[PDB]
């Protein structure tokens, strides 16, 4: 379980790009293994990253 | 009526009726174009007659029109009034047949269903 | 033109 | 009526008063008519180069001032005739090149305020895939529905307004918030309607197929699917009722309305094709 | 359902076949539904009268007609459940090509039984250079 | 300019399934028997225009 | 930028005040049973 | 449930009757559209003599 934290505004620079960065890197790292991975964020950033 | 058995039909029995169905469509895209304007070609020899200077193929011409339209409307009033289609025919009362047997048995499955909604309630 | 200028001048 | 580089100012300066001229024995004998002036800026070049070898003087842009009564002369011969006057009828459709998109020039200004409408026409649009690339905001009829069929006015003024909220919401949509459904349902149904209007060169198309393709696109038989898929969505349903259903679309161009009949028979249409067919949703 | 058909005598179901039509009321929503008294007295043929329950009003049928019965229900049921259910109770239908084929048949008889009549061509006229001209 | 009919354009029927075969067939057979028939009495007339 | 900015302008406050809207309209008829045509 | 499933798909099937009507018809329509289609093809050569 990936627990990612970011924000709801924009103007952030690029942290919840960083954020989004390391959390594809960890589940595309666990999922070759197998590991069944689930994620929970929080904020709309990293939902609109990660979603397509 | 008969135009309105479509959803009645299969994948299997498609291309079938749409052959029916576009040869009637093709008749009836004939006959309301050849009923619909009537006789307005009609034409008048006596323009060209006077328009034109040989009048002597044209004369030949006009009686071959005339003579070829005797026999038109000379066909056209004889079939204005067998046993070349029976043998079809007979095709089409086995075919009701069958539909007969088919709506029967399926008039029983529902039968059978409001008896058992009869049972049920009462 | 002026106007695009301008407006683009005030809204920057 | 071709009045070309080549030709002499004074022929191209006549050329659409000929073809004026010529459209009037249709306007007065009863008969109807259409008139496409084809680069009517060229004609106000002419002028501007007849005054200025005439030695008249200019005005702005180096225009005489006569352009305005260079254009109401040739305009307001475009009329509706009445019923003692046989009911011949003659239409316009000017045709206007801009430059960087300035509608701010005289010669834009002039044709639009003495006309009944606008089609504006745009390169963002044109390269972004929408072609014909109509922008329908600037657009513009004065005359409106009074010219338009009822079965299309029933549909097109859901078109206009879905249109209209979709072009309000598109742009803050595209910075990837989230939005409820309501919304997504505007989104979606603009993008169907702006993948429908578009069409390729020389393919027009009957009203009552147009109709059809819109009752298909407005009742939401597009929402799901994909809007790649619609460019052949609508070329498959074309053809469907062209084949199988030529009857309704006999009745709609009779009628001119659609009744509760060929509403229930065209859904009916609708249904089946997506039966018989399938797409990426 | 059960195999409990009411006795149709007055003193049981008053008012049975005064009229011709049943009614019931069905589920939650109760629908209203009507049904042939002939319909309904088919089941009276199946019935058994040695068989007498609920204080002797209502009767058995033979198992045979109601297991027919609940097979046509049960049948029912789960073609509502399923989605690739048949969209009708008719069987394969095969007497569409019969009739495409005896149509065509007609349009073409009909089609040369014109030119027989069209076509008597007693004689004709020819223009031709030097003799008719 | 004259105009005569081109009987080349009907038509025979095309079978679609065997119980069909025994109206098919006597239609083809008689359609042959008036399309040559008919060629006969057009072509008589053709050339008795010419003797 | 101008376009652009109206445009995102106009989309924020319809979306917004949309939201706000139908909050109002599922809270209006308690607090204002006068209306209401169920009591008429 | 049960009834209720029972009574929507006799609904949905209670149209199976109308297929037997339709077909009565065939025979008494196509032996007057083969007399109006006889009439348009005659009209139909007609036409195109004199347009010739």
């Amino acid at each position: 379980a990936v627990l990612a934290l970011s924000s709801d505004k924009g103007l952030c620079g690029g942290v919840n790009s960083f954020v989004a960065k390391q959390a594809r890197i960890v589940i595309k790292e666990n999922e070759m293994a197998g590991n069944a991975v689930q994620v929970y964020g929080v904020g709309d950033k990293i939902r609109s990253a990660l979603q397509r | 009526s008969w135009m309105s058995l479509a959803p009645f039909v299969a994948p299997n029995n498609a291309a079938a009726w749409r052959k029916l169905r576009d040869g009637a469509q093709e008749v009836q895209t004939v006959i309301e174009r050849q009923s619909t304007p009537g006789k307005p070609q009609q034409i008048d020899w006596a323009k060209w007659e006077s328009q034109i200077a040989h009048k002597d193929i044209l004369n030949c011409l006009k009686t071959f029109y005339t003579n070829q339209v005797q026999i038109l409307d000379r066909a056209l009033g004889a079939l204005e009034t067998c046993e070349g289609a029976e043998k079809g025919w007979a095709l089409f009362d086995a075919a009701l047949s069958a539909c007969a047997k088919s709506v029967e048995k399926s008039e029983e499955l529902l039968s059978n269903g409001a008896r058992a909604l009869w049972v049920s309630c009462s | 033109d002026l106007k695009i200028v301008a407006a683009r001048m005030k809204s920057v | 009526v071709a009045a070309t580089a080549s030709e002499a100012a004074p022929l191209q300066f006549l050329a659409p008063y000929s073809g004026c001229a010529m459209g009037e024995w249709f306007r007065d004998s009863g008969r109807h008519c259409v008139i496409i002036y084809d680069d009517l800026s060229k004609q106000a070049t002419a002028y501007r180069q007849m005054s200025l070898l005439l030695r008249r003087p200019p005005g702005r842009e180096a225009y005489p001032g006569d352009v305005f009564y260079l254009h109401s002369r040739l305009l307001e011969r475009a009329a509706k005739m009445g019923d003692k006057s046989g009911g011949g009828s003659l239409t316009a459709l000017p045709v206007i090149e801009t430059q960087a998109g300035d509608v701010s020039a005289y010669i834009p200004t002039n044709v639009i305020s003495i006309t009944d409408g606008q089609i504006f026409l745009e390169t963002e649009l044109f390269y972004k895939g929408i072609r014909p690339a109509i922008n329908v905001g600037l657009s513009v009829s004065r005359v409106g529905s009074a010219a338009q069929v009822k079965a299309m006015k029933q549909v097109a003024g859901t078109m206009k307004l879905e249109l209209a909220q979709y072009r309000e919401v598109a742009a803050f949509a595209q910075f990837g918030s989230d939005l409820d459904a309501s919304t997504r349902q505007l989104l979606t149904r603009g993008t169907a309607l702006t993948e429908l209007l578009k069409q390729r060169q020389y393919s027009p198309m009957k009203n009552s197929v147009q109709v059809c393709v819109l009752y298909c696109g407005v009742k939401g038989y597009l929402d799901p699917l994909d809007p790649k898929e619609i460019s052949r969505f609508e070329s498959l349903f074309i053809d469907y009722i062209n084949a199988n259903h030529q009857d309704i679309l006999k009745t709609i161009e009779t009628e001119k309305e659609l009744s509760e009949k060929t509403e229930a028979k065209l859904r009916a249409a609708v249904d089946e094709f997506v039966a018989m067919n399938e797409f990426k949703k | 359902m059960l195999n409990f058909i009411p006795k149709r005598c007055p003193s049981v179901s008053l008012l049975f076949g005064k009229r011709p039509v049943q009614r019931i009321e069905v589920g939650q929503a109760r629908h209203q539904l009507e049904i042939p008294v002939e319909t309904i007295e088919k089941i009276y043929e199946g019935v058994d009268s040695r068989l007498e329950y609920h204080n002797k009003d209502y009767n058995a049928m033979k198992w045979k007609d109601f297991m027919k019965l609940k097979l046509d229900a049960y049948h029912l049921l789960e073609a509502s459940q399923s989605e690739t259910a048949a969209k009708s109770a008719l069987s394969d239908l095969n007497w569409f090509s019969d009739l495409a084929d005896i149509y065509s048949g007609q349009q073409t008889m009909a089609e040369m039984d014109v030119a027989l009549k069209a076509q008597g061509e007693q004689k004709l006229s020819y223009p031709i250079q030097g003799k008719n001209i | 300019g004259f105009e005569t009919i081109h009987e080349n354009s009907i038509k025979p029927v095309a079978p679609l399934s065997e119980n069909s075969k025994g109206f098919v067939e006597f239609v083809n057979t008689q359609l042959e028997i008036t399309k040559a028939k008919l060629r006969n009495a057009r072509l008589t007339a053709f050339a008795h225009a010419f003797v | 930028s101008v376009k652009f900015m109206d445009q995102k302008r106009s989309g924020e406050e319809t979306v917004y005040f949309k939201k706000e809207d139908e909050a109002l309209l599922r809270n209006l008829l308690a607090n204002h049973p006068e209306y209401d045509p169920k009591y008429s | 449930m049960g009834e209720e499933s029972v009574y929507k798909q006799m609904k949905k099937y209670a149209t199976d009757t109308k297929c037997l009507d339709y077909l009565s018809t065939f025979r008494t329509e196509v032996e007057d559209q083969i007399a109006n289609y006889k009439v348009a093809l005659v009209s139909q050569m007609r036409r195109q003599l004199t347009e010739r």
